[PDB]
């Protein structure tokens, strides 16, 4: 049977950018007949199903911007995209779609280049049905950064914090490709009831010094 | 045309 | 206008047997040959097999063989995925997707359901508001949230404004807390001038224990 091997598995680009991904094949693709191949590649965005976008190998979907083009035939394809979009961050697969069983690759992820934005910092002291609740969740927000690498460093009365914290990271938006973290801190209410100050400090490279975002308990 | 028929020969 | 709509998500412990439907709307239905496809939680995709809509003869992948049954319902132009004896390596989350008419590619995709195996039980969400304060300022605009705490399994769909409200909006990946449930939150940030003249509802769905959830988040000070 047909196995379809793609390359490469993740490739980062610059937005701007002209790029290649590869599908190659065990057997030919080749009608012999129709002089057509069947060939489709599909799109998946996060959190979405996947999107046609090129079928008989370059052949564009109604609807589609002019800036994917693949054109290969027999055993070897490209797809390659004009100018990248922050909108086009998302995993492409192809699809043998000759003879059964129609295996798909392995797919290729897109991820973005760009500079340096430094994180904007919020913090969320816990609500009060929460508190009535008996538990007490903290939430430090650092939104719309890039490079990915944050340190976040969780302060109570200035006392540096080694359990209780997760940590959670976006995907690349979609929009201007940067990340959001969200790092929060569980406590239940009576450790919660025994502190006063609590506080975030955040270190990444847009950042001159790290910045620190604070409450203090009761305001 | 179909569209049930997948593949090369169906 | 066509829609292919699948039913939702599902928990169901090992052994048992769980069906999908695929709800097929605005083309005729007979004409056009239904897909199934598999997705493993962060993984790749993988094709499962296809019935004819004409004739009802199903055709398996290799894989898919044994423990799964393609069936279809032609009245009501709907298709349905059946696993049987379910497994581990059962919980993904299903497409059904539709044969071009060229015979070449798969046209219009449902938006997926995901199964869960697991010998636990299921528990709904708490909902706490994470309320713009001016600690939730920056430049002149403000940030807030909805806390989604204590819930299994894995989805839950946050929208903002019943939908209407995309801009801005982060929706984390949830963790794994160590007592085994999942959490969440999801953010916006909007000006703050207009704190006190716009509404923010976080609209909260946990489909495996029937969970909705409207909050309205409002300002602290
Ligand atoms: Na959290």
């Amino acid at each position: 049977d047909i196995v379809m091997t793609q390359s490469p598995s993740s490739l980062t680009v610059t937005a701007g950018e002209k790029v290649s991904m590869s599908c190659k094949s065990s057997q030919s693709l080749f009608t012999s007949g129709k002089q057509k191949n069947y060939l489709t590649w599909y799109q998946q965005k996060p959190g979405q199903p996947p999107k046609l976008l090129i079928y008989w190998a370059s052949t564009r979907n109604s609807g589609l911007p002019d800036r994917f083009t693949g054109s290969g035939s027999g055993t070897d394809f490209t797809l390659t995209i004009s100018s990248v979009q922050a909108e086009d961050l998302a995993v492409y697969y192809c699809q043998n779609d000759y003879s059964y069983p129609f295996t798909f690759g392995s797919g290729t992820k897109l991820e973005i280049k760009r500079t340096v934005a430094a994180p904007s910092v919020f913090i969320f002291p816990p609500s009060d049905e929460q508190l009535k609740s008996g538990t007490a969740s903290v939430v430090c927000l650092l939104n719309n950064f890039y490079p990915r690498e944050a340190k976040v460093q969780w302060k109570v009365d200035n006392a540096l914090q080694s359990g209780n914290s997760q940590e959670s990271v976006t995907e690349q938006d979609s929009k201007d490709s940067t990340y959001s973290l969200s790092s929060t801190l569980t406590l239940s209410k009576a450790d919660y009831e025994k502190h006063k100050v609590y506080a975030c400090e955040v270190t990444h490279q847009g950042l001159s010094s790290p910045v620190t975002k604070s409450f203090n308990r009761g305001e | 045309g179909a569209g049930n028929q997948p593949g090369a020969n169906g | 206008q066509i829609q292919l709509v699948q039913s939702g998500p599902e928990l169901k412990k090992p052994g048992e047997t769980v069906k999908i439907s695929c709800k097929a709307s605005g083309y005729t239905f007979t004409n056009y040959g239904m897909n199934w496809v598999k997705q493993a939680p962060g993984k790749g995709l993988k094709w499962m097999g296809w019935i004819n809509s004409n004739t009802g003869e199903p055709t398996y992948a290799e894989e898919f063989k044994g423990r799964f049954a393609f069936s279809l319902e032609t009245s009501a132009s709907t298709a349905y995925l059946q696993i049987n004896n379910l497994k581990n390596e059962d919980t993904a989350t299903y497409f059904c997707a539709r044969w071009a008419n060229c015979g070449c590619a798969m046209d219009y995709w449902g938006q997926g359901t995901t199964v869960t195996v697991s010998s636990a039980s299921t528990k709904g969400p708490s909902v706490f508001p994470l309320a713009p304060s001016s600690k939730s300022t920056s430049g002149g605009t403000a940030a807030l949230g909805c806390l989604v705490k204590d819930y299994f399994p894995e989805p839950v769909t946050v929208s903002w404004n019943s939908g209407a409200l995309t801009s801005g909006v982060h929706t984390f990946p949830a963790v794994l807390q160590s007592s085994g449930l999942y959490s969440l939150s999801s953010v916006v940030t909007v000006p703050s001038s207009s704190l006190g003249t716009q509404t923010y509802i976080c609209n909260v769905n946990h489909k495996p224990s029937n969970t909705k959830v409207d909050k309205k988040v409002e300002p602290k000070s």
